[PDB]
């Protein structure tokens, strides 16, 4: 529920980059596949189970 | 003082934007590459 985004799925690293102002990552069907965590800045990808 | 003043060179440039749609091309890292119009040229 990163942020109030109610999804289900599988959290791991990833290397991508953000830029600074960006948060999120999103996909060709606007799915977001990145999040960053609002405690400690990191970089997830969400993958469906 | 007021009357009376030497200044350097400064060349600087005003433009006015308008409603376009545009293409954008981003790559791997996430910046954006290059960009096109569309209502420009029949080739655009
Ligand atoms: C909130 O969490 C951040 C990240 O750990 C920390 O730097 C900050 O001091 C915390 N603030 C409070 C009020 O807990
Ligand atoms: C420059 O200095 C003179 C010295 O008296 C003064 O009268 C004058 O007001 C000054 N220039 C400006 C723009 O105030």
């Amino acid at each position: 529920n990163f942020n109030g985004l109610k999804g289900t799925g599988v959290l791991t690293e990833s290397n991508k980059k953000f830029l600074p102002f960006q948060q999120f990552g999103r996909d060709i069907a606007d799915t977001t596949d990145a999040v960053r965590d609002p405690q400690t800045l990191e970089i997830l990808d969400i993958t469906p189970c | 003082s007021s009357s009376g003043w030497t200044a350097g060179a400064a060349a600087y440039y005003v433009g006015y934007l308008q409603p376009r749609t545009f293409l954008l091309k981003y790559n791997e890292n996430g910046t954006i590459t290059d960009a096109v119009d569309c209502a420009l040229d029949p080739l655009s």
